[PDB]
DNA sequence: CACTATTTTCGGCTACTATAAATAAATGTTTTTTTCGTAACCCTTCGTGGACATTT
């Protein structure tokens, strides 16, 4: 995303005034579009206490961990 | 003249194109609330009810 | 009627949640200073005449 320049047959060597400067905003466009598109329930938020917590399920152990 | 269209017209045909159609008009023009850090975050309102 | 099978349930596993102590050190988190409308009328300007000095 570097600064770019042409070759314009009445100015030679010139600099082009868009890339000068950079958007920030199109990189993170086209990040966004192939993500998930959810409808939202509003089920589906529900909290209880055990939430926004530490922790979580240790899988059971093994004879052959043993 | 008088049944089908009243005496308080002007005051009632205001507010009721204020209501139906001139809201959506608004968010149309102040959609896309945008930050500058994080820049792939956008919430964009899509239309308007009361 | 035999068993498949999601449902119902037991069940135990786990993991902190307070409550008191030792440090000790690292970490973040938030206050108190230290500094970067008409009408006078003063006001402002263009200007015109007086006398002085050099020069003919």
């Amino acid at each position: 995303t570097a600064i770019q320049l042409k070759l314009n047959p009445d100015g030679t060597m010139a600099i082009d005034e868009e890339t000068m400067v950079v958007d920030r905003h199109k990189n993170a466009s086209i990040e966004n579009e192939y993500k998930e598109k959810v409808d939202e329930n509003p089920f589906a938020n529900l909290y209880n206490y055990g939430s926004y917590g530490r922790g979580s399920y240790t899988d059971p152990w093994t004879v052959e961990e043993m | 003249f008088l049944k089908v269209k009243g005496l308080v017209k002007q005051h009632l045909d205001s507010f009721n194109y204020f209501v139906d159609t001139d809201l959506k008009k608004i968010i149309k023009a102040n959609q896309l609330i945008l930050s500058d850090v994080d820049p792939e975050f956008y919430l964009k309102y899509v239309d308007i009810r009361v």
